[PDB]
């Protein structure tokens, strides 16, 4: 792991430090469907003119961004994508810019969001659900390793391939820290307490984050969860969890680690680091090696019909990408 | 049940972040 993850450090650096830039032009791509929206932009099924090769595109609004102060965590995004390389995170593939908006082309994974699925399957079984946070154990080890931060872990997060294997996306949040961050981003129900406390926090609140998403994924529900995020953090903080009675005691105390309010006593936060969790009694089945090698058998499959089969994803309403004649936030955006 | 409190509570859908 730790030999891998040495050679992989180097190709980030070397990414890191001379990342790519305005790799495409829109003229190339064609305009099929939109497959998401987002607080600051949408995703669409684009299809490549010259080689008739199908992606999803992430526009993203120069003004909405510099309206809703997100003009740094753009170029973190925008910088991890194109220095990053793991098999369960998704590709970027070209990324480019205009008078308007902000592009980033990555690769389409058919198979939906983890969401979709866990809310029309209810829950999942432990053995699948433990499938799901294996991969998710090792991208955090990788990402973690890097610097890196992803604070945005949750099921709308987690595209499902055509094999039945996870793919991380949207990464407008992962930030690059040797040390502390104080910003507040996430999405409510997976903030680690830290977070809405202000205390100053760092790679552990990735730790409560896969410790939440385990029991969603295993539950049906979150942990915390209320009609108004208000009510939600009130309750995070607090950190009195109850676990539904089909819980294996493993599984309640795998959880009952990683949901732990004391940063000193997280799993993950600790002295083993991952191998805590690696080696926790939940994961005994887990052949690690297997699982990196995308070679344990996907439990749940989607049926893609096909080349460019939007099925497993909702329909949203199309909005026009439009760009003006008039260059828009020009300075802020120069190193995208 | 908690899985009927959960189903009748508006956070069914795909939660959005928060920026700040």
């Amino acid at each position: 792991v730790k030999e891998f993850l040495a050679k992989a450090k180097e190709d980030f650096l070397k990414k890191w430090e001379t990342p790519s830039q305005n790799t495409a032009q829109l003229d190339q791509f064609d305009r099929i469907k939109t497959l998401g929206t987002g607080s600051f932009g949408r995703v669409m099924l684009v299809k490549h003119k010259e080689s008739g090769n199908h992606y999803a595109m992430k526009i993203l609004d120069k003004q909405k961004v510099v309206k809703l102060k997100q003009i740094e965590h753009t170029l973190n995004e925008k910088r991890i994508l194109q220095a990053v390389n793991f098999p369960f995170l998704v590709k970027l593939e070209f990324s480019f810019k205009d008078n308007s908006n902000l592009y980033m082309v990555m690769e389409y994974v058919a198979g939906g969001e983890m969401f979709s699925h866990l809310r029309r399957i209810g829950r999942f079984s432990e053995p699948h659900a433990r499938f799901y946070a294996a991969q998710i154990v090792l991208t955090f080890e990788y990402l973690h390793s890097l610097d890196l931060i992803y604070r945005d872990l949750k099921p709308e997060n987690l595209l499902i391939d055509q094999q039945g294997y996870i793919q991380v996306t949207d990464f407008g949040f992962a930030k690059r820290v040797k040390g502390r961050t104080w910003t507040l981003c996430g999405t409510p129900e997976y903030l680690a307490p830290e977070i809405i406390l202000s205390k100053g926090y760092n790679k552990a609140v990735d730790w409560w984050a896969l410790g939440v998403l385990i029991y969603e994924m295993a539950a049906g529900y979150p942990p915390f969860f209320a009609d108004q995020p208000i009510q939600i953090y009130e309750k995070i903080v607090s950190g009195k969890v109850r676990f539904p009675s089909h819980f294996s005691s493993d599984l309640k105390d795998l959880l009952r680690n990683l949901l732990q309010v004391d940063l000193t006593k997280r799993f993950g936060n600790l002295k083993n680091g991952v191998n805590d969790i690696k080696n926790h009694k939940w994961f005994a089945t887990t052949d690690w090696i297997a699982i990196y090698q995308r070679k344990v058998e996907a439990p749940f499959i989607p049926k893609f019909k096909g080349p460019g089969d939007t099925s497993n994803f909702d329909d949203y309403e199309e909005e026009e990408i439009r760009v003006s004649i008039n260059e828009k936030c020009g300075k802020e955006f120069t190193e995208f | 049940t908690t899985y009927a409190d959960f189903i009748a509570s508006g956070r069914t859908g795909r939660r959005n972040a928060i920026h700040d």
